[PDB]
């Protein structure tokens, strides 16, 4: 019933101009867990929340691309690995050839350009992961979708009932936008945001991961006994 | 694990012309029947079914012509390469196995149609003397004393089994081949213009003239002498 | 809509083959595999579902032995030793295997593996690597036939204060439960990974003695 | 048969007023006694292989006669000799096969597959008289493999006698499946019992039994009397919760192509979501149920979204937990 | 279906519900397998059988009282409820056949008139409206399925007061949706349009002063009803008022003109689209049905619109246009109102001249038609128009002058063929009895204009003679006189032109083209006036409308009859003269001979009926198409006035094409048959194949032509053999391979032997495939030779009931029997003589093994027959063939010996009474009958089965008696030895066969069988041969 004749490959347009494979790749982000991204005028944070069973470890969600930039992922892990490796290579090239730290906007441009190529080739597949990129200092925050779009937001949330965190951020924008000079309060605001997206689930030192980068602060990942709200 | 393409090639060959190869104690005889007639088609297409690979080995063909030409060119090149490498004539079995391996490779990789051609090899070398072989699209090659391929394979095989001796002469083999062909053709009587003949024999002098391909006049004279 | 269901179909390796169970303790990692019952005249030594990657890393499998992943892991370990004059981390080797699976992703490649090892950074480690190009750190893990009941037993039994002998006894008991008894010395194979001895595979006499000890413990 | 005359044959055929006549062929007393004696000898020779390894097992006369009887049974269930084997099913054939099931390595050495023959015996041309006896026998010590093979045989028999079984026999099968759902020894048995329960429920038409079964399964799944910590603890240890979740998921899965969606399905999905949000066997079962529901309804999902509110739609997102998903 | 009881049905319907619930998931489109076809077939058959039973029950109850077994309306409601969601699932099947199987059940469900048909109506309406709104733009299958369902249920939606309002709107939305790329979508849309048009009248039903409009009345109600239905409610709760009647026809019948204009522009667009022939025919039928469903005002508007678009358009740009999409409807207008014919025809003539003035047809392109001949359009239109002028042609002189001008000013074979049909149309229109009125409702109809929106499909008044007063065309004296004058003038003109051409022969292409054009004109003059010819002129029951009358006195009193037949005889003589000229001067030419062959075919097969163009599509309604549109099983002709009119026309046409044209060939017919025979044995394949077809047609027409054909084939073959004319031999063999002659050769005992000898002579010639063909013909003769039989086991009741009460019939019966017996004996003697001559040839000549195999097979066929006397000579000749050492010959000899010996054994066992071979009562003397009904028989049988010492009886083949029960007589074999009661001839033949069964003979046979065996397949023939050898040894015949 209701068979779709235009959702086979990525080189076929719907009669109304749609690309169903790209939309399916976008919906693939909902499979992954919840990631929340904030941004102040001096610092930027990422908050990430899976475990196969009680005898297994927890998946890594935050990946460092350079000493001043980093990202969090939601969706397919191998696509995120490929994109993070590409971003690391681009940052290395920028630091080697020009001795210049790559800008976050240029990184988003490169990610969009790379992701566009998988939506027009035929025989391949679009990426199936969404990314939240944070950078040095002013601070920057980008949201990358597999369709090839970047946003440059103050804050956002993606994956697995992330709408509560997004609504909380939309409410508390003016509150959290000016916590310059106090990274701990921004981290606590992000923790509250990610708690707003949990259906009664609790946060522990095994399920919560945090990332911080700002002025004079290199990119740092907190996991384990370091995410004990200290 | 049957191979349907090989079976189709064998069935196609079963509708082709009939070739007979008889090995004697002092020579080998190859005969073939021409079937295509149009009252305006030239019959001087060199030799239609009998081919020479070198001065010592000859081949009789049953099946599609283009694949036969490709395989014969490859066999000639291989024989010349062996002659240049070792300064000696290539043994018959080596060339037969080379062609059989080519056929087997063409029956295993996708996108390649199997050679719908059956080969009867008649050769001579100093290791085994006279040798007769038959190769099929499947890639298997078998030695024989008297063999037949083509249309009336079963009837010709029965006729050869009835009247074959291990100590026959070259003329005896020629007569046996002519009588076997005359009793299996569906064209009432056998005529010179529908027949191709070849003999590979060594005389008292060690000259090894293995290139006697009969002319139409010679074929007519042989048919008259035999009484076909 | 659309989704990569071939990967999910490949991950349904509960019926892939014989059960393989790995238990990681503070003294070593134990790998236990099921030995198929074949002809008496067959040389059962030719069946090896527990393979050595290098002195400090071993592997176990549940599917058909027929290979590329094991060779790649050995080559990666040797290359790392040649390039850095040290031993490669267990997690690094697991990631190398996963990258090999990914490069050679919408289609699965290879079969699931249980990689056990030791290094000075994380002590003793056990990982489960899937044909999807991903892996999971595990404190004991079971694959193959009867994997759900074996995993439930591991959840009920694993308590982080085990020893090597207790781990071997647990592996034997779980293998017997999965195979429903009658496992003397030819329906199972045991191997250990320790810091001092490296990777070793127990001989038939030691396995028979361990089975005897397990029977004595059951009798109590 | 070799009846004396057609009159006697017709008199014997119409003796039973049900309209179903005599079996086409019958085994005489002598051959029946011979077969029973062979089975009794096999049963009595069980003490010669008490403590033998498969290599020692493969050499005894007990194994030889077991293999001969297995070959004979396999040959019987092959063609015209099917009606004759039916009377031996309850007392001789099925116990023999279920006993052979316990010998894994022995059958591997002997290249025997008792499981396949036992499962395929459910499609035999079984007449009305033997149906009740077979139903009583199958619903009744056994190991996990024997129980799962019994469940598979029950599934195949139900598929073969779907419109032949009475209400009492179907009720007995349903009760046996529900009892297997609460098995205290094996989990795979519980999963297979859930599958068989879904197959049984799929063929129900009256709404009252379905509502009663849903109420019985959802009575113990209320989340207002527990907490998140308690729910997560129960998801890994409680067996009654696991059985109830399996039964509710089977009920939900028994309705793949219903359009428009009935109102109770969204309510049951919402009830299962809270357990799907926990970690454990119950959480895994709930996640599998929700994933199957979303997979089967992908074709009509655009029209099926109207049956859920925003919270219900949002609660059904993160149910696939795989290593390649992060 | 027939296990349902009306009063007691709860249990059966519960079982049916359970079965439907079981199969529901197996019917879903996403689950395909081996269960799809069975489920579809089961659903279709069950619904059809249920509908048939309901129809039978209602037919029975209409003639009396109602029993308690019959189904009720509650049964129909329950059936509809059960089969819902099953037909809907099956309609979305990927395979079109399964979808059609499921969709066809809607008509059966709606025929029962259930109280819950609103579910089906609402579902189909919602699906159609969603489809037409591009809501399923991602799914083509849903679009096609919705169109198919609407097409199915149009004729039941059209009869519902609430649902009528939706028809015309949909009729608009289908017309504007016609595509130029999706041909299947256009076919579905055209099917829907045909279904809509066949059951509604295209007329404005608004009265004088209604002040009602479609936009303000129909659209609001339709939108409100659609919203109510699609919101989730049914049509039961949709309450309306009398304003619905205002929203009904009064406002919905005023939107036809815009729809017609859009349809005409869509057709003119489709003219330049490459389409299949079936789609073009369907579109023409659509247009004709639309025309015949209109009233006078709308018909006049449509005719004016069509002519205006035809005379000014931007189509016919491609080199392969679909002319018939416009030409055929135009003539259809002339069919309804011939008064429009005059001026239109005149205009065509004018335009044609203009195209000739601009230089069209001045470049010969005999292969195809080039983009310079838009004149063809006009040509074709004229044809169709001239096909239906009827009596509106008495501009006769102008048309004749125009035809002469066209035939003298144009010389192009593709154009000549087209121009030659003008005369055929003119002659056929004036002398063909056919119907002209096929309207849905006549203009002066007494049926009120409120019960017309169904065509009276379900109303008894459709059978009224007042309603079915069809208007026919019957030729008058003036039309016949005009046709005769035109025929004579054209015949004289063509004969004079061809004679002038033959006076000074040339070799250029123009000469041949002119000759071919004139001959084609002659052929079409012959074919146009076919109905004026009497097949029995030289010398019935089905008396059609023959103008000159019936019997023979009336025909001979009208000079027009005689002069028409004189003209036909003159045409035949001129055809013979032209054939002689072409043979003597243009041997290498081929096209002129093909034209002459077509002319001879027309002259022979048009002795009073028309068959050249009777099968070609034209501007008539197709009987099969309209029957398929309006056919419902178990319903007695739910048709319309158009359907009845077309059925009457078809029956008249059949009665015309039911006369027998068989006649004794005259001198002219014999001469033309000889000419066709000579052309049949030609060397050019482009000539003799049409010549062979014409010869077959003439042999079908004539009586006794087979004798002439064979008596000219045999000498020609013999002469070709003598002169080594191999091509003649090959073509003669090909002629002998014709199916009719091949069948008639198998019973030609007079000249079978001569033909066999000629084939044997051909077998020795080895230059082409002649030998293979001769061998094939010989094998066919051997296989299919008919041996007359003298046995007839027939009950006397097969002829006694038809015995006339006369004493002079017995003598005739006895005389016929005696003469038939004499002829049968003579034929058997001829066959025996042929066998003996073949044996003489085999024994005398030494010979290729093919002829030996043929002779052995023929002798075996003769000897194995029970009507033939066994001969020692044949057995000796067959046995003496082992010296050939040919394995096939030896196998054939073994089989022949087995067959002959079995025939002799049968003669012995039947006691020289061959009729006992077919008597069921008779049994051989060595077969015994045992009574198994005794009390102690089973014990005796059990003991006998264990008796190996002194057996009482034997059972060789499979035993069947007593497996289930005893009581019937059982046939067994006697344990004694078998003796032969043979006369001197059979004993001598067996002794001769045994004397040749020497040790050397058996050794050679066995050695050849072993050598000619490379496979395990053993052989039962060898076992039978060994048994025969044992029998001959045991009887003393073999030493």
């Amino acid at each position: 019933m209701f068979r779709n004749n235009y959702d086979g490959d990525t080189v076929t347009f719907s009669p109304t101009g749609r690309l169903f494979q790209v939309e399916y790749a976008l919906e693939a982000i909902k499979q992954g867990s919840v990631t929340v991204g904030l941004r102040s005028n001096t610092h930027a944070v990422l908050v990430a929340l899976r475990n196969a069973d009680e005898l297994s470890s927890y998946q890594k969600k935050i990946i460092k691309c350079d000493e001043h930039m980093g990202l969090s992922l939601a969706g397919l892990a191998p696509d995120a690995r490929v994109l993070s490796n590409y971003l690391r290579q681009q940052c290395n090239y920028s630091s080697l050839v020009f001795n210049r730290k790559l800008a976050v906007e240029r990184a988003g441009h490169l990610l969009c350009d790379k992701a566009q190529k998988n939506t027009q080739s035929y025989g391949g597949r679009p990426y199936g992961v969404g990314l939240l990129i944070i950078g040095y200092d002013g601070a920057h925050l980008l949201e990358f979708q597999p369709s090839g779009n970047v946003t440059e937001l103050y804050g956002t949330a993606i994956g697995a009932r992330s709408q509560g965190a997004k609504t909380y951020l939309e409410r508390t924008l003016d509150t959290f936008i000016k916590i310059d000079g106090n990274p701990d309060e921004l981290i606590k605001a992000g923790v509250e945001a990610i708690s707003q997206s949990l259906r009664d689930e609790s946060l522990t030192v095994d399920n919560l991961s945090i990332a911080i980068v700002g002025k004079d602060t290199p990119f740092t990942i907190y996991d384990g006994e370091a995410v004990a709200k200290y | 694990g049957r191979l349907y393409q090989v079976e189709y090639a064998l069935e196609s060959i079963s509708h082709a012309g009939t070739a007979i190869g008889i090995m004697a104690s002092d020579g080998i005889v190859l005969a073939a029947e021409r079937k295509v007639t149009s009252t305006l088609l030239e019959q001087d297409t060199s030799t239609e079914k009998l081919y020479k690979l070198n001065d010592k080995i000859a081949v009789a063909v049953a099946g599609l012509t283009a694949d036969a030409e490709i395989l014969i060119n490859t066999a000639r090149i291989h024989a010349q390469n062996y002659l240049k490498t070792y300064n000696e004539d290539i043994p018959v079995e080596i060339l037969v196995r080379r062609l059989s391996d080519i056929k087997q490779g063409y029956t295993q990789h996708g996108g390649l149609r199997p050679f719908g051609v059956s080969f009867i090899y008649a050769g001579y070398d100093d290791r085994y003397g006279y040798q007769l072989y038959t190769s099929n699209p499947s890639g298997n090659y078998t030695g024989w004393k008297a063999i037949s391929v083509g249309a009336n394979t079963s009837a010709a095989q029965t006729l050869l089994q009835m009247d074959y001796k291990d100590d026959m002469k070259v003329d005896d083999a020629i007569e046996l081949a002519l009588k076997t062909l005359s009793k299996t053709t569906d064209s009432s009587a056998l005529t010179y213009d529908r027949l191709e003949f070849a003999t590979i024999r060594k005389g008292a002098n060690d000259g090894e003239v293995y290139q006697k391909i009969f002319k139409p006049q010679e074929i007519k004279d042989i048919l008259v002498k035999t009484g076909i | 809509e659309g989704r990569l269901f071939q990967v999910e179909y490949s991950l349904e390796a509960i019926k892939l083959g014989s059960t393989a169970i790995g238990i990681a303790t503070k003294e070593g990692v134990v790998l236990g595999v099921e030995k198929r019952a074949t002809s008496p005249l067959l040389e059962s030594d030719s069946i090896e579902k527990i393979v050595e990657i290098d002195r400090h890393i071993g592997c176990a499998m549940s599917g058909l032995t027929a290979r590329s992943m094991i060779e790649h892991a050995r080559t990666a370990a040797v290359t790392h030793n040649l390039y850095y004059d040290e031993d490669i981390n267990v997690e690094s080797l697991t990631q190398s295997v996963c990258d090999l699976a990914l490069r050679f992703m919408s289609r699965p490649f290879g079969v699931a593996l249980l990689i056990a090892g030791h290094d000075a950074d994380d002590g003793y480690q056990l990982f489960h690597a899937e044909p999807s190009g991903t892996f999971y750190r595990y404190n004991a893990k079971a694959i193959g036939s009867g994997s759900e009941g074996a995993q439930a037993e591991l959840l009920n039994e694993w308590h982080s204060s085990l020893t090597l002998k207790e781990a071997e006894l647990l592996v034997l008991k779980i293998l017997k439960q999965v195979m429903e008894e009658k496992l003397d010395e030819n329906n199972a194979q045991l191997s250990c990974i320790t810091k001092q001895d490296g990777f070793k595979i127990y001989d038939n006499e030691k396995t028979a003695e361990l089975i005897k000890e397990l029977k004595e413990k059951e009798a109590a | 048969p070799s009846i004396s005359d057609p009159t006697t044959l017709l008199e014997a055929e119409r003796n039973d007023p049900d309209g179903l006549g005599l079996p086409l062929k019958s085994v005489p007393e002598k051959v029946d006694a011979y077969i029973k004696k062979q089975f009794e000898i096999i049963k009595n020779l069980e003490d010669s292989v008490v403590g033998l390894n498969p290599q020692q097992f493969i050499k005894t006369d007990y194994f030889y006669r077991t293999s001969t009887i297995f070959y004979w049974i396999k040959e019987m269930a092959r063609g015209p000799n099917k009606v004759l084997l039916v009377p031996y099913l309850v007392d001789y054939v099925l116990p023999f096969l279920i006993g052979l099931v316990k010998h894994k390595d022995v059958c591997a050495l002997a290249s025997l597959d008792p499981v396949r023959l036992y499962a395929g015996l459910g499609y035999m041309p079984i007449r009305k008289n033997h149906v009740a006896a077979i139903v009583d026998y199958v619903c009744s010590a056994l190991s996990s493999n024997q129980t799962k093979l019994q469940l598979a045989f029950i599934q195949h028999f139900l598929s073969a006698e779907l419109l032949q079984l009475t209400e009492e026999e179907k009720n007995k099968i349903l009760e046996f499946v529900v009892s297997n759902l609460y098995n205290e020894q094996f989990v795979e048995v519980r999963v297979r019992a859930a599958s068989i329960l879904s197959d049984i429920v799929h063929n129900w038409k009256e709404e009252q039994p379905l509502l009663s079964l849903i109420e019985r399964f959802a009575k113990g799944l209320d989340v207002n009397k527990y907490t998140s910590k308690e729910r997560q603890k129960l998801s890994k240890t409680d067996i009654k919760i696991h059985g109830n979740v399996l039964g509710l998921g089977a009920i939900i899965s028994a309705f793949p192509y219903v359009f428009p969606l009935p109102p109770w399905i969204p309510k049951q999905l919402s009830n299962l979501s809270s357990w799907a949000r926990t970690s454990g066997m119950t959480g895994q079962a709930a996640k599998n149920t929700i994933s199957e529901f979303k997979k089967v309804r992908a074709d009509t999902w655009k029209f099926d979204r109207a049956s859920f509110n925003t919270e219900e739609l949002e609660d059904l997102e993160g149910v696939l937990w795989r290593s390649y998903y992060a | 279906v027939y296990a349902i009881n009306g009063s007691k049905k709860d249990r059966f319907f519960e079982k049916l519900v359970s079965l439907a619930k079981a199969i529901e998931t197996f019917i879903h489109p996403s689950n395909n397998g081996f269960w799809t076809k069975p489920n579809a077939k089961f659903v279709h058959a069950f619904i059809k059988s249920y509908h048939g039973r309901v129809k039978y029950e209602e037919d029975i109850c209409a003639r009396g009282v109602t029993n308690g077994i019959c189904l009720t309306s509650f049964c129909h409601e329950e059936i509809v409820e059960i089969f819902l969601n099953i037909i809907s699932l099956g309609s979305q099947n990927k395979n079109p056949d399964i979808a059609n199987y499921y969709i066809s059940c809607f008509a059966y469900l709606l025929e029962l008139d259930p109280s819950n048909a609103y579910l089906i109506y609402d579902k189909i309406l919602i699906d159609l409206y969603d489809t037409l709104a591009d809501q399923f733009i991602n799914s083509r299958h849903r679009i096609i399925s919705s169109l198919k369902q609407f097409t199915r249920v149009i004729r039941f939606i059209v009869m519902d007061k609430l649902y009528r309002v939706h028809i015309t709107n949909v009729l608009s939305m289908l017309v504007s949706k016609l595509d130029m790329n999706d041909t299947n979508l256009t076919s579905n849309l055209i099917n829907g349009i045909v279904s809509i048009a066949a059951f509604i009248p295209i007329q404005d039903l608004t009265g004088e002063d209604d002040y009602i409009s479609f936009e303000s009345d129909t659209l609001p109600l339709v939108q409100q009803h659609f919203y109510h239905i699609k919101c989730g409610e049914s049509s039961k709760t949709f309450r309306v008022d009398d304003e619905l009647l205002n929203n009904a026809f009064k406002a919905s019948t005023t939107v036809f003109q815009s729809m017609l204009k859009v349809y005409v522009e869509k057709i003119f667009q489709l003219v330049d689209v490459d389409l299949e022939d079936s789609l073009v025919t369907k579109i023409n039928q659509t247009t004709m049905i639309l025309q015949e469903s209109m009233d006078d005002k709308i018909f006049n508007y449509f005719a004016s619109l069509l002519q205006r678009n035809f005379w000014s358009n931007d189509s016919f740009k491609e080199k392969d246009p679909n002319y018939e999409l416009v030409t055929i409807p135009l003539a259809a207008l002339v069919r309804r109102n011939n008064g429009l014919s005059k001026e239109l025809v005149r205009t065509l003539l004018f335009h044609i001249k203009e195209q000739i003035k601009r230089g069209a047809g001045s470049v010969r392109s005999t292969s195809e038609i080039q983009q310079r001949d838009v004149k063809l359009v006009l040509y074709l239109t004229a044809l169709n128009d001239v096909l239906r002028q009827c009596h509106e042609s008495l501009y006769s002189d102008e048309l004749i002058t125009f035809m002469k001008y066209l035939y003298d000013n144009v010389t192009n074979p593709p154009l000549d063929v087209i121009t030659s049909i003008v005369i055929h149309s003119a002659l056929a229109t004036l002398c063909t009895t056919e119907i002209t009125d096929c309207r849905l409702f006549p203009e002066d109809s007494k049926i009120p204009e409120k019960d017309r929106w169904g065509g009276l499909q379900f109303d008894p008044r459709r059978f009224d003679k007042q309603h079915l007063s069809f208007q026919w065309h019957v030729p008058s004296s003036d039309e016949i006189t005009l046709s005769i004058s035109i025929l004579e003038s054209l015949s004289e003109y063509c004969i004079n032109n061809v004679e002038e051409l033959m006076k000074a022969p040339r070799h250029d292409s123009e000469y041949g083209d002119m000759i071919q054009k004139y001959v084609l004109v002659m052929t079409h003059t012959l074919s146009g006036s076919s109905l004026l010819f009497d097949p029995d002129f030289n010398k019935d029951i089905y008396t059609c409308n023959y103008y000159f009358g019936n019997t023979t006195e009336e025909k001979l009193q009208n000079p027009q009859y005689l002069q028409v037949h004189r003209v036909r005889a003159r045409i035949g003589h001129f055809f013979h003269k032209l054939y002689v000229f072409l043979s003597t001067n243009f041997e290498n030419n081929t096209n002129m001979f093909q034209i002459l062959l077509h002319g001879l075919k027309v002259w022979f097969t048009d002795l009073g009926q028309e068959t050249v163009f009777n099968e070609d599509p034209n501007a008539f309604i197709d009987v099969d198409f309209l029957e398929n549109v309006q056919s419902l099983s178990h319903v007695n002709e739910p048709f319309t006035r158009t359907n009845f009119a077309i059925r009457a026309n078809s029956l008249h046409q059949s009665r015309v094409l039911l006369h027998s044209t068989n006649r004794k060939a005259s001198k002219l017919e014999n001469l033309l048959l000889v000419d066709i025979i000579q052309l049949a044995t030609s060397l050019y394949p482009d000539i003799y194949k049409p010549a062979q077809g014409t010869l077959v047609h003439c042999m079908k027409q004539l009586v006794g032509s087979y004798g002439v054909v064979i008596n000219k084939i045999i000498p020609s073959l013999e002469k070709a053999i003598k002169d080594h004319d191999y091509m003649k031999i090959q073509v003669i063999l090909n002629v002998l391979l014709i199916k009719k002659i091949h069948r008639k050769l198998m019973t030609d005992y007079k000249d079978i032997g001569r033909l066999i000898f000629l084939l044997i002579e051909c077998c020795r010639v080895n230059e082409l495939e002649i030998g293979m063909y001769a061998d094939k013909i010989l094998t066919d003769i051997v296989i299919g030779i008919k041996i007359p039989s003298s046995v007839c086991v027939i009950s006397d009741q097969a002829f006694l009931p038809l015995a006339p009460p006369d004493g002079t019939i017995n003598l005739q019966v006895e005389a016929v029997k005696l003469a038939k017996k004499k002829k049968r004996e003579y034929y058997l003697s001829l066959l025996v003589d042929l066998q003996d001559k073949l044996l003489d040839k085999l024994d005398n000549e030494k010979m290729g093994w093919k002829i030996r195999m043929f002779i052995l097979r023929f002798v075996t066929q003769i000897q194995s027959n029970l009507e033939s006397k066994p001969d020692k000579r044949a057995v000796f000749s067959i046995i003496s063939q082992i010296s050939t050492k040919h394995p096939e010959i030896i196998h054939l000899v073994v089989k022949s010996l087995l067959s002959t010996c079995n025939k002799i054994i049968s003669l012995s066992d039947y006691e020289y009474d061959i009729t006992r071979a077919y008597k069921n009562e008779f049994n051989p003397s060595f077969v015994e009958i045992l009574d198994t009904s005794t009390t102690s028989f089973p014990k005796t049988f059990t003991e006998e089965m264990n008796n190996f010492d002194n057996p009482k009886y034997f059972i060789d083949l499979r035993a069947y008696v007593g497996w289930l029960c005893w009581g019937r007589l059982m046939y067994v074999m006697s344990p004694k030895a078998l003796k032969l009661n043979l006369r001197e001839n059979e004993l001598e033949v067996l002794k001769t066969a045994g004397h040749l069964l020497t040790r050397e003979f058996l050794r050679d046979v066995t050695m050849n069988l072993v050598q000619d065996n490379e496979t395990r397949g053993f052989s039962s023939g060898n076992v039978s041969f060994f048994s025969l050898v044992i029998l001959l040894i045991s009887s003393g015949f073999c030493e």
